[PDB]
């Protein structure tokens, strides 16, 4: 008469959790080679 | 190169211990205040009124 149900046995374990994030690389020092005089 | 009065800035400072908070407020509802402050049905608040 009585039922039976299924247990699981949860238990205390650490976890880490850590997130994907978009984002494009740009270049560490880039220097826009641009001139201080006027000339051909 | 960077040249004189440039209008691209090269770093930004900005500080914030207040932190100003700009908030719109439609028009018609100023003049529905304007029209109902004026009659009695809704008084100023006054010392409360600027929180």
């Amino acid at each position: 008469q009585t039922p039976e149900v299924g247990i699981v046995t949860l238990e205390a374990q650490t976890v880490t959790l850590n997130t994907e994030l978009p984002g494009r690389t740009n270049a560490f020092r880039i220097a826009e080679v641009r001139p201080q005089v006027n000339g051909i | 190169l960077v040249t004189n009065g440039q209008a691209n800035a090269m770093a930004t400072v900005q500080q914030l211990d207040p932190i100003y908070v700009d908030v719109t407020q439609p028009s018609t509802a100023l003049l529905r205040l304007r029209r109902e402050l004026a009659s009695g049905q809704l008084e100023r608040a006054g010392d409360n009124a600027a929180k």
